[PDB]
């Protein structure tokens, strides 16, 4: 009879009524449209909150915690510029795509210092504060793992964390400025305008702030992963190359422009709004001469950038080869031969130029990150706080090697996330007196092993192919299908339900059943994309450069996949030694606009980010929980002022004495009330029933209440006396 | 300590642990002791903390709070002294005004009627005041 949530193709869920019950599916009539009718599987239909106008700060305060009520609550808050909501210790952040007034002010930063989660409105600042507090008290390094798709808000929220910790627990002083200027400088070289994000991160990062024993800031360290190489030479219709190329052209002095032979972006093959290339150059120069970069090193960077540009202009022109060989300190005739001889065909000479471009640029990005690390170095430290900022699972119409690497990353990250949420829920139950929590997740180690296992994993199988006399994308794909013919997570593309995937032949791709759903990989270019070693003739050329700087960027097969496996395993080593918090970032629409909530898109992200698996781990024997403080705040308006004058703890014992609620259905914990399935909804309805009947229930519990108030203060005075004597007893 | 006695100390502990997470520091410990007419120094508090603060962070849970409390004629001497914390002018009776003073010192909010109500319910003889034996009887309920 009560309305329920049921699927909707564009909103995710809609309000409706169950009009018929079958063996597998329910029949739903939408509230909006009488006579309209549709089917939904029984596991796709959810109870709704009775009050559709309210919002809670922690989704655990919902009568029913499920994907549909979560979506609705987040929507309600979003419409009111409350972009932050909790799921217990997890923070969900919805990108508003505009600047909300007070939320990020230095005054707001102060108001969060020292506060526990839930004593202030939900905020990224509260997560950063909990990290510091747990570091100080538990003597343990901390990590904050921030995920979401491109344009969701990972980078911005990471920067909010770093600003918060720096203004709150920083030194003075001077390392502080450098920590918040590190990110903005890496972005010039690693970020690019994309169809999904004008300021897209084309690399992953882990940013550590290190502390001493006294938990004062002593330094920082930045790790970087998976820089996108293809973007250096070619880019999609509506996209740009890395910001640096466009900022350098726009804002360089007549002097720099002269030395580097710089023109408008339209003159360079590698480069051909709300994008202030001119102003961003100024800000980049501010940040450069603040982490201690001198004009000499600054121009060394610009030269290499410019040299990559003029290398791109060589078609298979004369002035391009001249300018290129000058800035990279090469012999014009040595560059010509290496770019044109094994004689090479048109396509093969295009490949050699592009390979040098990418290797030079990549090695330049490595230098930049190492240079930022040299600006806040440290002899030794006691602890760190690390923020991880890397792309989550995301839909792509074509999945290649780049996608394969990031999806693999997210399998291991989601495994960490499952392990940590399970541990919190188990820790909660025993601490509060509930005994054993019997919840579990399905492990994804088998999918992890399919990719990364030694000898038999896809990564090692790929390396084997790179080492053959005649390497082949199709030989590689068959080897995978042959080795893993009957693995549960792998399939052949022609089993797909999508016709486009079925036209992909067996040796042209494979399907992997990832955590977040099936992905069809097209394997063309896998072998090429797995090797980032420059050919020996091109490697020798650039090594014997007349520029010291160019030689030091470099001071045959190098596996891209296994390099990343090594990096990821070290990152997980670190993360496993820390206490972890999780921020889940959400992109509300595909248009970069505010106040525009796309339900089905958001719902899909809530699934790819692991929030659905999380909710299952929170449906233990007692799927509802609220602290005495929040029940007090929620329900005191309904009780007589007598009761409202307690004392959230005694208020709650009073309430459950007067309502006489079964000790099985309602568990009074150490800091929380835990409700059996549906019981919080029952409690809520009782609280909202006849006010007078409720008044009479209090009245009947009066004597016990008075005695309890007496005993609380009598035993407390005894306590103080007992403690006073202990001071004397230990003094004599 | 008996089963009954441990439950009464837990509720008393909630006056120390106002924010309700199960955790005490030196700040809480001091505030409550003073509000009941006691002035322990910084070092005295820190010195007593050490007894059951294994991990050097300055925090304390309830069961540790009980052992921090543990030390023949001494028992009754402590209940007599607890009574005199309430009975400020030492005339042998706890008045409404004296209860309110204690109550409000410990951060409790209630009306003056509610104070009178607490007196009336503890008042066995019906003289409108609470003597020592009525105080003890209530503590033991
Ligand atoms: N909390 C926020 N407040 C204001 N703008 C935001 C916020 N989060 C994201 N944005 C906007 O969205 C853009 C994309 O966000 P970004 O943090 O780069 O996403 P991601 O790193 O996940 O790709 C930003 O450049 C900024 O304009
Ligand atoms: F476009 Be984002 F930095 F994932
Ligand atoms: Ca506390
Ligand atoms: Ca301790
Ligand atoms: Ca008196
Ligand atoms: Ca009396
Ligand atoms: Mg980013």
């Amino acid at each position: 009879g009560k309305p329920v949530w049921a699927p909707h193709p564009t909103d995710g869920f809609q309000v409706g009524n169950i009009v018929d019950i079958g063996p597998d599916s329910l029949t739903i009539e939408p509230l909006n449209q009488k006579g309209k009718t549709f089917l939904a599987l029984i596991n796709q239909v959810f109870p709704a909150e009775e009050d559709s106008k309210k919002d809670v700060e922690d989704n655990c305060s919902l009568m029913y915690l499920n994907e549909a009520t979560l979506l609705h609550n987040i929507k309600v808050r979003y419409s009111k510029d409350r972009i932050y909501t909790y799921v217990a210790n997890i923070l969900i952040a919805v990108n508003p795509y505009f600047d909300i007034p007070k939320i990020y002010s230095s005054e707001t930063i102060k108001s969060y210092q020292g506060k526990s989660l839930g004593t202030m409105p939900p905020h990224v600042f509260a997560i950063a504060d909990k990290a510091f507090r747990d570091m100080k008290v538990l003597k343990l390094s901390q990590s904050i793992i921030v995920s979401g798709e491109s344009g969701a808000g990972k980078t911005e929220n990471t920067k909010f964390v770093l600003r918060y910790l720096t203004e709150s627990y920083g030194t003075g002083q001077d390392i502080d400025d450098r920590i918040v200027e590190a990110n903005p400088l890496l972005e010039a070289f690693g970020n690019a305008k994309t169809v999904r994000n004008n300021n897209s991160s084309r690399f992953g990062k882990f940013v550590e702030i290190h502390f001493n024993e006294k938990s004062s800031v002593v330094g920082g360290f930045v790790s970087h992963y998976l820089l996108e190489k293809s973007r250096i030479c070619v880019q999609g219709k509506e996209e740009r190359n890395y910001h640096i190329f466009y900022r350098l052209c726009a804002g360089a002095s007549e002097d720099i422009r002269e030395r580097l032979h710089l023109s408008s972006p339209d003159n360079f093959r590698y480069l051909n709004p709300l994008l202030d290339d001119h102003g961003d150059f100024i800000r980049m120069c501010t940040a450069m001469k603040k982490i201690g970069l001198d004009d000499e090193e600054k121009l060394d960077l610009f030269r290499v950038v410019a040299g990559v540009l003029h290398l791109g202009n060589i078609d298979f022109s004369t002035q391009a080869l001249e300018y290129c060989a000058e800035l990279l300190g090469l012999d014009q005739d040595d560059l010509r031969v290496s770019l044109t001889t094994r004689p090479l065909k048109v396509e093969q000479a295009n490949n050699a130029r592009d390979a040098l471009a990418k290797t030079v640029y990549s090695h330049l990005f490595d230098h930049v990150v190492n240079r930022v690390n040299q600006c806040f170095p440290f002899e030794t430290s006691s602890y760190f706080i690390g923020v991880l900022d890397i792309a989550g699972f995301e839909y792509f119409e074509h999945n290649s090697f780049e996608q394969f690497c990031i999806n693999y990353c997210n399998e291991k990250l989601q495994q960490f996330f499952n392990e940590r949420i399970l541990k919190e829920e188990q820790e909660l139950y025993q601490k509060e007196g509930l005994g054993v929590n019997e919840v579990h997740y399905v492990d994804n180690q088998d999918c992890i092993d399919l990719i990364e296992a030694r000898l038999v994993g896809i990564l090692d199988i790929l390396d084997e192919e790179n080492r053959l006399p005649q390497p082949s994308d199709q030989h590689f794909t068959s080897a995978v299908h042959q080795k893993h013919k009957d693995h549960f997570r792998l399939s052949i593309p022609r089993k797909s339900k999508l016709a486009i995937h079925r036209n992909i032949r067996d040796d042209e791709g494979f399907i992997i059943r990832h955590f977040a759903g099936a992905v069809c990989y097209e394997t063309t270019q896998f072998v090429e994309k797995n090797n980032d070693a420059l050919h020996m003739s091109l490697e020798s050329l650039i090594c014997e450069s007349r520029d010291k700087f160019i030689r030091e960027l470099f001071e045959s097969f190098i596996s891209v996949g296994n390099k990343f496996k090594t990096q990821l395993n070290l990152l997980l080593d670190k993360l496993r030694s820390t206490g972890a918090s999780f921020i889940r970032c959400i992109k509300p629409n595909l248009k970069m606009t505010s106040h525009h909530f796309e339900g089905a898109q958001i719902l899909s992200q809530l699934q790819c980010s692991g929030m659905v698996s999380v909710l299952d781990l929170m449906q233990g024997g007692f799927p509802s929980r609220a602290s005495f403080h929040e029940l007090y705040n929620m329900y005191k308006k309904y009780m007589p002022d007598k009761l409202a004058r307690l004392d959230p703890r005694l208020f709650c014992k009073a309430l459950f004495k007067a309502l006489g609620l079964n000790e099985i259905d309602y568990k009074f914990g150490l800091t929380k009330v835990f409700f059996r399935p549906g019981k919080f909804a029952e409690f809520d309805q009782i609280m909202k029933s006849d006010p007078d009947h409720l008044a009479e229930l209090v009245k009947r519990v009066n004597h016990w209440l008075i005695c309890s108030r007496w005993k609380k203060v009598q035993w407390c005075s005894l306590s103080v006396i007992k403690l006073k004597n202990k001071i004397k007893y230990r003094a004599e | 300590l008996t089963e009954e006695q441990i439950a009464e100390f837990k509720e008393a502990f909630s006056l120390f642990d106002k924010d309700g997470d199960g955790t005490i520091t030196t700040k809480e410990l001091g505030t409550v002791m003073r509000s009941l007419g006691q002035n322990p120094t910084e070092a005295e508090l820190q010195d007593m903390i050490n007894e059951v603060d294994a991990d050097g962070n300055g925090t304390i849970d309830f069961p540790e709070f009980l052992t921090m409390m543990a030390r023949d004629t001494d028992s009754e001497e402590e209940i007599r002294e607890a009574f005199r914390v309430f009975d400020k002018d030492g005339n042998g009776f706890i008045s409404a005004a004296e209860l309110r003073h204690v109550m409000t010192n410990l951060g409790e909010k209630l009306t003056d009627e509610e104070v009178d109500e607490m007196i009336r319910e503890a008042d066995i003889d019906g003289d409108g005041q609470v003597n020592y034996e009525e105080f003890v009887t209530m503590m033991t309920s």
